[PDB]
């Protein structure tokens, strides 16, 4: 796996199992499954008031306030229809599937239920895609607190959409390797003839973050994507949203696989040094031939 | 041999090894493991040229263990199997060993202290009814050790294959309320080494593999001196790894185990024994004696038994005793510690001290008739003849 995926496996598995149990005609059993995801997201699939016939899937996010703004539920409503209900106490979004009113083709609703977090993110993000498509300059620009110490500053103009990631890693080894993994991020635009303008900075914050509360500091890195109307059109904005959504998690993932990569080269060099040491052991004059197990040969 | 031509044999009958000979001798005439084996077939071993009788005993039953199922007739000093013990004794007094006519011989036997009395009673019964010996005596092991060393005072720490016991004696008067008996010895150390080796991927699960692990513990293992320093050596360096070639041909590697298996004498909690080590038990035994005998008990600590032959056991015992004395007598005064005088007498031939003491005692008392339990006294009284020794049984 190189690119992180956007659909959660536990949601899909649990809902598909419940829908298979309901479609076969078996009586429904209880369900109470709580789990998490990337960026501190918390999922909870349960039943409302012990009602074993309804399954409610709730999600608690970190961009709590940006999703409550007016117009931040157009995509969620459009995709989820009647499944979207009032949030469960303590959570932020909540779907409600009735196991007796499930439409046919139960694969589509489960495929769209595993992408609940991606859809909550794309709903608060397509606002600026539309602010740019409709040909209006100076539309609202905000800061999505998609994590707790990192921010994503989104701005929409007449001809572009600027996304500035203010990012910082927790561990010291991760910080030291992330400096490299972020310095070398402008060398990617040589792999495709059409890639958004990427700018990296850790000396000083960009001039977009001087009127806003996006996280700044001397340990934070700033990565600016400039998505043009060839990356934010009504046909290639799904991939763009997926990538802008999973960028930080993908960088973290590959920072943590770089170590398991380096370990193999270190083992190789360790063996190469052992081979240089081996020149010190005087070769024996006669060895006793043994067996696969290691016992005496028992024969000539 | 006495003035009647009746040979005076001395037989130690240890849990892990029989040491037999004659009175006045300077070395045991025969030292052989006390195990009885029966022939079995195994799918991994193939032998077709050495004649294996239906019952091998002692030395041949240990050297030919690859084709036998062996079992010890003794355990913890208590005879668990009486038929196997009778076979071992038949072999001991047989032609391919001490060759004696048991009808016209006296014998000197031993027994650990604080042992069930039915054991000694049945041993005497067997010696008088089966072999029909003309005289039997059952001496105390610490008394024999002090006979062999040539002392009259000292605290014998006798740690055999089957059992460890600490017995102090002062001026020839036995203090039986201070006799301590800890049940950790060579065999439990061997089992702990088997466990540790199983942690490394080697499996010694058969009756014969126990002797292999025993011969490993005897060659490689040693008692640590400063256990923190030994653990630092085992965890930081690689100078403790040593290879051993099993009989079949496999090569095993033993590392830190070398000082972890025999440590279960000083730290019993490693093998799930709730008590104190041999050093702390020795110190408590001493500090339980009257004030006027402690200072002489500290100067005559006599080691005995095979299990005290680990490289560096005397020095570690002395260091442990000095630390205990500094913390619990001088209460932390380092200045006075230099005045504390221990002397852990570890003679070079300390593996057969009990037999040498038995030889001395028998050479002294062979020609008396109030020392031995005579067969006539047995035929007249029964198991009451043991009252001659000072052990009152009815
Ligand atoms: N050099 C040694 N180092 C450590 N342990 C030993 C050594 N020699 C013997 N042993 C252990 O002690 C036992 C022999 O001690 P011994 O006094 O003969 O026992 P017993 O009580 O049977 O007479 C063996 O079974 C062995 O496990
Ligand atoms: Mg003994």
């Amino acid at each position: 796996m190189i690119l992180l995926e956007v659909n959660n496996r536990i949601i899909e598995e649990t809902l598909a199992l419940k829908f298979e149990n309901a479609a076969a005609g078996n009586k429904p059993e209880a369900v109470e499954v709580t789990f998490a995801d990337f960026d501190g997201v918390l999922y909870h699939i349960s039943n409302p008031n012990g009602d074993k016939t309804k399954v409610m899937v709730s999600i608690s996010l970190k961009f709590y306030k940006e999703l409550q703004a007016h117009g931040a539920d157009e995509l969620l409503k459009r995709v989820y229809g009647s499944f979207l209900v009032n949030p469960e106490s303590g959570y932020n979004v909540s779907l409600l599937y009735d196991l007796e009113n499930l439409p046919a083709s139960k694969d589509s609703i489960v495929h769209q239920a595993g992408m609940l977090k991606r859809n909550c993110f794309a709903s608060v993000f397509e606002k600026y895609f539309q602010f740019q498509e409709e040909g209006k300059e100076g539309e609202n620009r905000a800061v999505i607190h998609y994590r707790d110490d990192e921010t994503m500053y989104v701005e929409s103009k007449k001809d572009r959409v600027t996304v500035v990631f203010s990012t910082v890693f927790k561990d010291d080894d991760d910080v030291v390797i992330g400096k490299v993994f972020m310095q070398e991020f402008k060398e990617g635009r040589r792999a495709s003839h059409t890639a958004p303008q990427v700018l990296f900075s850790h000396r000083e914050p960009p001039l977009e973050l001087k009127d806003t509360d996006a996280a700044v500091g001397d340990n934070i890195g700033y990565i600016t994507f400039v998505l043009f109307p060839r990356h934010t059109n009504a046909s290639a904005r799904d991939n763009t949203i997926n990538l802008i959504h999973t960028f930080r998690d993908y960088l973290h993932y590959h920072i943590k696989c770089s170590k398991a990569y380096i370990h193999t080269r270190m083992r190789a060099k360790t063996s190469d040094f052992l081979k240089v040491l081996n020149r010190a052991r005087p070769d024996a004059e006669k060895k006793e031939m043994k067996t696969i197990t290691g016992k005496t040969f028992s024969s000539r | 041999m006495d003035s009647q031509g009746r040979k005076v044999v001395v037989c130690d009958n240890g849990t892990g090894f029989v040491k037999c000979g004659y009175a006045g001798s300077n070395f045991p005439e025969h030292i052989f493991p006390a195990l009885v084996g029966r022939p079995i077939i195994r799918s991994t071993t193939k032998v077709g040229n050495i004649e294996i009788k239906d019952l091998m005993v002692g030395d041949e039953a240990s050297e030919l263990r690859s084709m036998l199922e062996v079992n010890y007739p003794m355990e913890n000093g208590i005879v668990r199997n009486w038929d196997d013990m009778k076979h071992l004794w038949d072999y001991t007094f047989g032609p391919e060993k001490l060759n004696i006519d048991t009808r016209n011989c006296k014998i000197l036997l031993t027994e650990p202290p604080m042992n069930p009395t039915k054991n000694r009673e049945k041993i005497v019964e067997v010696m008088f009814e089966t072999y029909q010996f003309s005289g039997v005596y059952v001496a105390i092991q610490a008394v024999l050790t002090l006979y062999a060393q040539g002392l009259l005072t000292g605290v014998v720490v006798d740690s055999g294959d089957g059992v460890t016991h600490i017995c102090p004696v002062y001026e020839g008067f036995s203090l039986p309320h201070l006799t301590r008996r800890l049940d950790i010895a060579g065999r439990d150390i061997t089992r702990y080494l088997i466990k540790l080796l199983l942690l490394r991927g080697y499996a010694f699960n058969h009756s014969a593999d126990f002797e292999t692990v025993r011969m490993i513990k005897e060659k490689l293992c040693y008692v640590g001196y400063n256990i923190e320093q030994e653990q630092k050596l085992a965890l930081e360096t690689t100078v403790l790894v040593e290879s051993y070639t099993l009989p079949d041909g496999r090569i095993i590697k033993v590392g830190g185990e070398r000082f972890e298996a025999p440590e279960a004498l000083f730290q019993p909690h490693l093998i799930n024994v709730e008590g104190v080590g041999v050093a702390e038990l020795l110190f408590n035994t001493i500090q339980a004696a009257d004030i006027d005998t402690r200072s002489e008990f500290y100067k005559h600590i006599v080691l005995s038994g095979g299990s005290t032959m680990y490289p560096g056991l005397p020095s570690r015992l002395e260091r442990e005793l000095k630390q205990l004395y500094l913390e619990r007598v001088l209460k932390g005064d380092v200045e006075k510690l230099s005045k504390f005088k221990i002397r852990i007498e570890d003679p070079p031939r300390r593996k057969h001290m009990v037999f040498l003491g038995g030889a001395v005692l028998a050479d002294i008392m062979k020609d008396k008739d109030n020392f031995w339990m005579t067969r006539q006294e047995y035929q007249e009284k029964g198991v009451r003849v043991l009252e001659k020794l000072g052990v009152t049984v009815r």
